[PDB]
C-alpha cells in the first residue's frame, strides 16, 4: 500500500 | 541506598499510572498496539524504531526507564512516528496525526501537574551518578 492507513 | 531503589519504584509507579491513563482513553487505542503488518505493509519501510504504548509498559517492568526524560522521549517517538508515517491529505489521516499530538500533550501535561520537579531531578542525579 501506499501511505495512509484504512 | 535504598532510598534510590524506593525512588526507581516511585517513579515506575507513577509511569504506569500515567501510562495506563493513556492506553485505557479511547483517542489512543491505535497506539497501545503494534501497527497491522498486514493492513499497513509500508510502515515498515518508513518508520525503523516503532514504539506503543505496550512496548511502554513493558519497559516500566524492564527497568528501562530511569528518568521521566526516558520516558517522555519514547512518548515523543510514538507521536514523531505517527507524524512521520501518516500524511496530512484524508480525515482519517489527520484524526490519526491529531490524536497523536494529543497522546503527547495528554502526557507531558500531566506529569507536569502531578510530578514533583525535586523528585524528577533527583531520578535524574541517580542515574548520573552511575
Amino acid at each position: 500500500s501506499g501511505r495512509g492507513k484504512g | 541506598s535504598m532510598q534510590e531503589e524506593d525512588t526507581f519504584r516511585e517513579l515506575r509507579i507513577f509511569l504506569r499510572n500515567v501510562t495506563h491513563r493513556l492506553a485505557i482513553d479511547k483517542r489512543f487505542r491505535v497506539f497501545t498496539k503494534p501497527v497491522d503488518p498486514d493492513e499497513v505493509p509500508d510502515y515498515v519501510t518508513v518508520i525503523k524504531q516503532p514504539m506503543d504504548l505496550s512496548s511502554v509498559i513493558s519497559k516500566i517492568d524492564l527497568h528501562k526507564y530511569l528518568t521521566v526524560k526516558d520516558y517522555l522521549r519514547d512518548i515523543d517517538l510514538i507521536c514523531s512516528n505517527a507524524l512521520e508515517y501518516n500524511p496530512d491529505r484524508d480525515p482519517g489521516d489527520r484524526l490519526i496525526r491529531h490524536r497523536a499530538c494529543a497522546l503527547r500533550d495528554t502526557a507531558y501535561a500531566i506529569i507536569k501537574e502531578e510530578l514533583d520537579e525535586d523528585f524528577e531531578q533527583l531520578c535524574e542525579e541517580i542515574q548520573e551518578s552511575r
